[PDB]
């Protein structure tokens, strides 16, 4: 029948993580999202100009 | 509910069903006895891909001009054929078992699913009108607009390719036929006949002992004249063959028949002689009939109709447009090839043509009653029961679609019919307001069928001229005048 | 049952109806001016918004910037109050050989500077007054918006 | 690997012939049809063929004779 | 390499992925078709039948 | 007399337009509920096998076992 | 595709037009020969001339040829690489196992 | 027990990852629709255009969606799905393969079953003996004593009918394998170079610094990855459609010239003569 063994239940802690390199972190594409979120937000919300008066 | 109401009369209905079957058998015996000696053999023909039969009314829809039958009796014949079609769920227990009775219950629930025997009415006209107003107009009013869209999108094509497929001369007529529910103006049937410009020229080759000859208005006029003179066959055949050789020479001077230079059709040239069989310069081998002198040119009694429907033909319609055309006409459509639905549509067409002939024998449309004319127009699918038109409008409608069906083209017929089933619903209660003008009235005189109409140029439509304004109209309209004033 | 004299009455009725329609449909909704709808146009500027309510803005020739002055380059957004009106000023096309900077009172102005607009001294004030652009201090242009000719349908003649 | 459509004829080269509806005058060929009792004998032969090939299910052969 | 494997060639898990994906596609087709074009507005506004009358005199 | 080519609505005329709009924005609403559920399904997950695992989670679909 | 295609087309045209040339040369009288009268009673000819008929008869002919002989053809193709291979003796059934008295 | 035949299938994260691929289609809203419109109208003209168009659109947008989910939304299956061969052969290639057979299957089937009646195609076939050979004998060719080998002939003729539909399958498999190899090998090579750099810098902590920059290297790699994979997806789509044209859609070229009609208001009929 269906099962749920205790072997899958193991200790967890972020302290034991090896982690990532600077290169692997750059390959995670977070630095790209960081820029392009603002890029696309700016393009969308700057395409629509409001009315104004020229001084 | 209606289930028990119909079960109450199910015992009383079997006797009427069997009586109706006997009537159908007798009438079919008579009709087939006449057809088997007066009607020609319309051979079976397969589509371009040569896997399924194709059907056209010009060859297969024969009209027995001279059928000694009352119009109401033919209505009974057709309605009882439809009742036999509706009796099909009785086979469900005999193929599924005793548990095949729930389909029979669903059959007995709705009265529109049932044959005539389950109806309380007696006259075929009242019975037909009851069935229509209860089930059939509603079923048809939900297929009309979608069928119209399919016909449009069959002409103009899919995926923004109208510049490659549509014609710039049928444009204003297309608009008036398909977008007159926007304007609210009436339509001229000739503008629907203009849709045939999408097609080629329809020809008729008479097969002789030498070559095929294209039929023309002149040759047909001469043949009708010879037929009217009532001459001996020794003179009749002689005059027919004289006209035939004259037309043969005329077309040979024209440059052969139109069919020789049409994509998809063609007449082969003389056969070639291959290799050593070639006798010097004579590279050809003429047929046997070349030996026959041209003075012996005789009609074989065989004919070949070539509609040249390159865009209108029912083969290229599709799996869906055929089904919707049969739905809109309240015909059977499910679980069959387009060939079988083509035959069903052509049989409906033949029925309507025979009914038109019998109506003309019985003294035209004006001899009919109001309910009978309403039912005729419902059969033609040009009226919906939520209109309440006048008698003159109904007569004009009948004349319109009768002329349109005289041309033997289902596409333009459906294009005309679907225009009378484009009804909207308003979101507000006050709007549409109550009108101030009277109801729409017309007459048979307002319909222009006896005159030709050139296609209006694109974005330059012209106003409509009444037939009465034409010169010598009182002489041309004298028949309609005599029929109406009386 | 409809005489020909009764037609223009019907035409008048339908004219009244369609006129009641067109007097409404002749109206149209203009461009929206709610700042809450366009706040992200200014949020997404290439420079942070300067909430200016003190000091002065001055034009002076290009070169070294005085230390303490906040440069106001093209694309700079400035939230201010002008004649009691809360406004955003977006810099566009500063002239060549010149630059613009916000000079707080702590910052001394350089030579050859022209004060374009200035603010008063109101340190105790909670709601600042802003500025007062006098006639000749700033040339504000309202759009002309020339209403073109009303589109008339050609009447066909009847002899 | 394999061929292409550019290297072969079209579905229009094959199947190029459009439709032409033939009609023939009635001389009386479909009249005086004989063998009026044909379908009766055909149905009889069909039922005979079905009967000789019939086999009723006889579960009594599985009776516990032993 | 890991993706170089015959087990991953006919992987039933990816087949379940494809199945659920395209069943959901089929479920949501009538919402993908629910975009409005403004062509019949143009036809209603611009199609103008000839309104001139006939006058023999 | 009423105006032509107009009628009252019927059941086979389908729902009104506002109802079709309400049908359209249901995926857009479930998006806000499902993307967090996707992230939770990934984040609150545990691997099913290890080098030490003598057992693996089994799921009898039809209870035949 | 290969560049030998026009060569094969030329050879195909050769055989086709030569057969047609022979048919023209011998002229009428083919129906009086024994070949025609026997082909009229030959099921191969019935099948071959029914294949090209309309009404799905091409599909019928192809599927019939498949169901009848194409299965044996598949087996034949499978058996080309089996004839040369060392195979063991066929363990013919002793026809002793299976018999059991009824009770 | 004997009758118990047991199968082990495993199952993982499928449901919630496949739901959002479809939910995103409302956001993209078929942005690729115009490109495929242009290409389909370039490659074919028929009533059944929209059908094939819709198919490709769905297929293409799904690919695009997965690619972006493979680049950005990195969870569970979205990382592997472009590195798996089953997705590229069955999840992208099979649909594009069967799309013309599902849209134009009637014509292709009729064509295929007619080509089993193998015959030489003659242009301007005004010959008479050709007809007798095609009807009596069945083919232009000499079929004498080919029934003797009919068992093979049938199946061979079947291939002879589909041989000109086979390069489409070959190109689909080839480009699926190409995309798989491209994604896998480029990811592996990039990660390998990164790991070698990390080994060089971990052993020399004077260099174990953000030497290019926190965003500079990441922004550059983002641009490189997206540019390369977008080029590859464009290559896949465009070449798949060009090969669809050159392999499957040239069969359906049927240009009909427009012939003017003259007998519009009158039609000859069976009653005109009989
Ligand atoms: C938005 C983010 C953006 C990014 C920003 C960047 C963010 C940076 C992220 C950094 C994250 C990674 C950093 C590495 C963490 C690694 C954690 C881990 O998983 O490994 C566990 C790892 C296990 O190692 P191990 O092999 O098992 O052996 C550990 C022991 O050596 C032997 O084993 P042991 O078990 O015997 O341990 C002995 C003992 C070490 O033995 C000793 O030497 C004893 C001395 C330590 C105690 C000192 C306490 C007194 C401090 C002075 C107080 C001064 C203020 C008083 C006021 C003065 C006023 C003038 O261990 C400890 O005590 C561990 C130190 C714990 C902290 C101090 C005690 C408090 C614990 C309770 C928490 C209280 C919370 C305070 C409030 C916090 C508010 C934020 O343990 C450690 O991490 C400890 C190592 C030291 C910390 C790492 C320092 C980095 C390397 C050198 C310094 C370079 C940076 C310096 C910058 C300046
Ligand atoms: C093969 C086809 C060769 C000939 C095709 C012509 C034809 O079949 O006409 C059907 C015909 C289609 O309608 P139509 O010819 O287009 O004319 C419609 C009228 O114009 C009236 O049009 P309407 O708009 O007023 O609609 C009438 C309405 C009401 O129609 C009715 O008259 C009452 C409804 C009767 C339902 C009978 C179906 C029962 C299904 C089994 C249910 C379970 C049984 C109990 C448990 C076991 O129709 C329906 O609601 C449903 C009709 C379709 C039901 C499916 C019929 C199956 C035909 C078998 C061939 C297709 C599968 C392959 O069906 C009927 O309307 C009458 C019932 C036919 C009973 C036939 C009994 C034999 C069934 C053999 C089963 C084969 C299964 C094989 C696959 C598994
Ligand atoms: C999944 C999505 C829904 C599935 C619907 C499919 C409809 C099936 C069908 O009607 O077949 C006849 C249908 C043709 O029938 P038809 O003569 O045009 O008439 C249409 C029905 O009578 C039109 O139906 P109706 O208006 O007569 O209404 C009656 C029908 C309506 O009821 C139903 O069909 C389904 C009942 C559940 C819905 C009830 C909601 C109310 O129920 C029936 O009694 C007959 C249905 C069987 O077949 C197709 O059109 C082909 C579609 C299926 C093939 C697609 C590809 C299959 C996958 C290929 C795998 C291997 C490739 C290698
Ligand atoms: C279920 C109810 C069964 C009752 C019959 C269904 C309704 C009657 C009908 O379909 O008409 C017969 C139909 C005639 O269609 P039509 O009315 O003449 O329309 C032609 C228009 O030109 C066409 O006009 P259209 O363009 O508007 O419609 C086109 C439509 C036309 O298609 C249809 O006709 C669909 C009709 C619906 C059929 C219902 C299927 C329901 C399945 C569930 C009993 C058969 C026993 C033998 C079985 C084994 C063969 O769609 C297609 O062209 C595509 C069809 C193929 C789709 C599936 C393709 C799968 C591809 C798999 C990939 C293969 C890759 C390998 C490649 C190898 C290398 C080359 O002809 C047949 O299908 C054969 C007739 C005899 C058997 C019919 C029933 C079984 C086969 C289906
Ligand atoms: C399971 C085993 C069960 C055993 C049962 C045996 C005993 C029970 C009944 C005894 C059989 C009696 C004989 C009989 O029924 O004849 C029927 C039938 C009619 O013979 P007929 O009366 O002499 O027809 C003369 C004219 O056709 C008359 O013209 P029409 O206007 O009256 O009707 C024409 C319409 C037939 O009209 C109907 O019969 C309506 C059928 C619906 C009612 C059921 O069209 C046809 O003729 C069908 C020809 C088939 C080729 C056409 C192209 C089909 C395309 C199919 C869709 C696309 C395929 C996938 C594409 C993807 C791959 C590229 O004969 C057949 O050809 C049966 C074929 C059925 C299978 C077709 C499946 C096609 C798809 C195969 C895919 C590839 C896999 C196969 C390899
Ligand atoms: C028996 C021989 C079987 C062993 C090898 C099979 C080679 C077939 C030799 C037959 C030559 C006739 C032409 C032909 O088959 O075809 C020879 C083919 C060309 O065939 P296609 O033009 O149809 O592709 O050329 C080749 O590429 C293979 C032959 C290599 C030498
Ligand atoms: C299968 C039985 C066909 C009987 C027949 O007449 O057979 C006739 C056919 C020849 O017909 P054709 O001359 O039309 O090709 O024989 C063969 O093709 C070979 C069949 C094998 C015969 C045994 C050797
Ligand atoms: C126009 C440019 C032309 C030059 C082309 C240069 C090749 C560029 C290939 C781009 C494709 C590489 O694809 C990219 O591979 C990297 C490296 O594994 C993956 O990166 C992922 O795996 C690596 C492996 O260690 C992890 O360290 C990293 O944290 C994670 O993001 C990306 O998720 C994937 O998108």
């Amino acid at each position: 029948p269906s099962t749920s063994p205790a072997d899958k239940d193991v200790p967890m802690s972020i302290l034991h993580t090896h982690g990532l390199s600077y290169v692997n972190w750059c390959m995670s594409l977070a630095p790209g999202l960081l820029v392009f979120e603002g890029f696309f937000r700016a393009r969308y919300y700057r395409s629509r100009v409001p009315p104004s008066r020229t001084v | 509910t209606a289930v028990v109401k119909n079960l109450a009369k199910l015992p009383a209905a079997t006797s009427q069903i069997l009586t109706n079957v006997s009537k159908l058998q007798t009438f079919h015996g008579l009709l087939e006895e006449r057809r088997d000696k007066y009607a020609p053999l319309a051979y079976h023909t397969y589509d371009n891909l040569k896997q399924k039969t194709t059907w056209h009314p010009i060859a297969h829809a024969w009209v027995d001009e001279g059928l000694p039958v009352s119009k109401k009796e033919y209505n009974e014949y057709c309605w009882l054929k439809k009742d036999m079609q509706r009796l099909l769920p009785l086979a469900s227990p005999f193929v599924f078992g005793i548990y095949g009775i729930l389909p029979l219950a669903v059959w007995l629930s709705n009265d529109g699913y049932l044959p005539s025997a389950f109806s309380s009415k007696k006259d075929i006209v009242s019975k037909k009108l009851e069935w229509y107003s209860s089930y059939g107009d509603d079923l048809r009013q939900q297929v009309g607009p979608m069928l119209q869209h399919r016909l449009k999108r069959h002409l103009r094509g899919t995926l923004n390719n109208e510049h490659r497929l549509m014609l710039d001369e049928v444009t204003e007529s297309y608009k008036e036929i398909f977008y007159s529910h926007y304007t609210g103006q009436l339509r001229d049937v000739r503008k629907c006949a203009h849709l045939r410009l999408y097609d080629g020229t329809s020809t008729v080759l008479l097969l002789t002992n030498k070559e095929p000859v294209e039929l023309t208005s002149e040759l047909l006029q001469k043949w009708n004249a010879i037929k009217a003179a009532k001459l001996s066959p020794e003179e009749e055949k002689k005059a027919r063959n004289e006209a035939l050789i004259e037309a043969y020479k005329e077309q040979e001077l024209h440059g052969g028949p139109h069919v020789k230079h049409m994509q998809g059709y063609g007449i082969p040239a003389d056969t070639p002689l291959l290799g050593e069989n070639a006798k010097g310069d004579q590279y050809t081998q003429p047929p046997e009939s070349a030996s026959i002198p041209l003075e012996q040119l005789e009609w074989t009694g065989d004919t070949v109709f070539i509609p040249a429907e390159y865009r209108t033909e029912m083969e290229d319609w599709g799996r869906e447009l055929t089904k919707l055309a049969n739905q809109f006409l309240l015909l059977p459509w499910r679980f069959v090839s387009n060939a079988w639905n083509q035959r069903r549509l052509v049989s409906w067409f033949e029925e309507i043509l025979q009914e038109d002939a019998l109506i003309a024998k019985e003294g035209g449309v004006q001899a009919l009653s109001d309910d009978e004319l309403k039912v005729a127009l419902l059969d033609r699918a040009v009226i919906r029961c939520d209109e309440e038109l006048t008698r003159g409008d109904m007569e004009a409608r009948y004349k319109e679609i009768s002329w349109l069906m005289s041309l033997r083209n289902p596409f333009i017929v459906l294009a005309w019919q679907t225009g009378y089933y484009r009804s909207t619903y308003s979101p507000e209660d006050d709007l549409p307001e109550a009108s101030i003008l009277p109801k729409l009235n017309r007459t048979v005189l307002d319909v222009d069928v006896h005159n030709e109409l050139a296609p209006d140029h694109p974005e330059k439509p012209l106003p409509r001229v009444h037939p009465a304004l034409y010169p010598n109209s009182h002489l041309a309209l004298a028949k309609e005048v005599a029929v109406l004033a009386k | 049952d409809v005489p020909i004299e009764k037609i223009p009455e019907h035409a008048n009725v339908l004219l009244k109806k369609i006129d009641a329609c067109l007097e409404i449909l002749s109206k149209d909704i203009g461009e929206v001016t709610d700042a809450e709808a366009h706040e992200m146009y200014f949020e997404t500027s290439k420079f942070q918004i300067l909430h200016i309510y003190t000091g002065c803005v001055a034009s002076f020739p290009e070169g070294d910037v005085p230390p303490g002055a906040v440069e106001c380059l093209p694309g700079q957004v400035i939230r201010t109050k002008v004649n009691g009106e809360d406004v955003m000023l977006e810099i566009d096309e500063v002239d060549p050989g010149y630059q613009v900077c916000w000079f707080k009172p702590d910052v001394p102005l350089p030579e050859n500077a022209e004060i374009l607009w200035s603010y008063p001294y109101e340190p105790t004030a909670a709601l600042p007054t802003g500025t007062t652009w006098e006639e000749g201090q700033a040339n504000v242009l309202i759009p002309a918006e020339p209403t073109p000719e009303a589109a008339v349908w050609p009447p066909t003649p009847v002899t | 690997m394999g061929g292409k459509a550019s290297e072969a004829v079209t579905i229009a080269f094959r199947f190029p012939h459009r439709t032409t509806f033939l009609v023939k005058q009635n001389v009386g060929q479909k009249l005086n049809k004989g063998h009026q009792t044909f379908w009766q004998l055909v149905a009889g032969g069909w039922l005979f063929f079905l009967l000789i090939n019939r086999t009723s299910f006889k579960p009594k052969l599985a009776a516990p004779k032993v | 390499l890991i993706p170089v494997s015959l087990v991953d060639l006919i992987n039933i898990n990816i087949i379940f992925y494809i199945l659920l994906l395209y069943t959901l596609l089929l479920f949501f087709i009538p919402l993908f078709l629910a975009s409005i074009n403004y062509t019949y507005h143009y036809i209603y506004k611009y199609y103008n039948y000839n309104y001139n009358f006939i006058n023999n005199n | 007399v009423p105006v032509a080519n107009f009628r009252p609505k019927k059941p086979w005329d389908g729902p009104w337009g506002i109802q079709i709009s309400q049908k359209k924005d249901r995926p857009f609403i479930a998006m806000w509920i499902l993307f967090p559920l996707l992230l939770v399904d990934h984040l609150t997950r545990e691997y099913y096998a290890y080098w030490h695992s003598s057992k693996v989670p089994v799921t009898d679909v039809f209870g035949d076992f | 595709s290969s560049p030998l295609v026009p060569v094969w087309n030329d050879l195909r045209a050769l055989q086709v037009f030569t057969s047609q040339e022979y048919m023209q040369k011998r002229g009428p009288g083919f129906t009086n020969t024994l070949e025609y009268k026997l082909s009229c009673l030959n099921p191969v000819k019935w099948y071959d001339m029914m294949k090209v008929m309309p009404g799905g008869k091409a599909f019928v002919g192809t599927a019939l040829g498949l169901a009848l002989f194409g299965g044996w053809g598949v087996e034949f193709v499978k058996n080309i690489s089996v004839m040369t291979k060392e195979k063991p003796p066929i363990d013919w059934n002793n026809e002793k196992l299976g018999h059991l008295t009824r009770s | 027990m004997l009758n118990s035949n047991i199968y082990i299938i495993i199952y993982g994260g499928i449901i919630m990852y496949s739901i959002m691929i479809i939910i995103q289609m409302f956001l993209y809203n078929f942005s690729n629709k115009i490109y495929i419109e242009v290409e389909i109208n370039k490659y074919i003209l028929s009533k059944n255009n929209i059908d094939i168009y819709w198919i490709i659109c769905n297929c293409t947008i799904i690919i695009i969606i997965t690619t972006l989910n493979h680049i950005i939304n990195k969870i569970g299956i979205y990382n592997m799905i472009e590195y798996n061969i089953c997705y590229w052969l069955i999840g992208t290639g099979l649909g594009l393969y069967i799309s013309p057979f599902i849209v134009f299957g009637y014509k292709f089937f009729v064509y295929i079953m007619d080509l089993n009646n193998y015959s030489l195609n003659i242009y301007h076939n005004n010959n008479k003996m050709n007809d007798i050979q095609q009807i009596y004998n069945g083919t232009n060719y000499n079929d004498t004593m080919i029934f003797f080998i009919k068992d093979i002939n049938n199946i061979f003729t079947i291939y002879r009918s589909i041989n000109f539909f086979m390069n489409w399958l070959y190109q689909m498999i080839y480009y699926g394998v190409r995309m798989w190899l491209v994604f896998v090998l480029h990811s592996f090579s990039l990660g390998s170079f990164g790991e070698l750099i990390t080994v060089i810098t971990d052993n020399n902590l004077i260099f174990n610094v953000f030497y290019i920059g926190l965003l500079g290297l990441g922004f550059i790699l983002y641009l490189i990855v997206i540019f390369y994979l977008g080029i590859q997806i464009y290559v896949y789509i465009s070449f798949s459609l060009s090969f669809l044209h050159s392999t499957i859609l040239l069969f359906l070229v049927n240009y009909i010239p427009h012939y003017n009609n003259k007998s519009i208001f009158n039609t000859f009929t069976n009653k005109s003569i009989y």
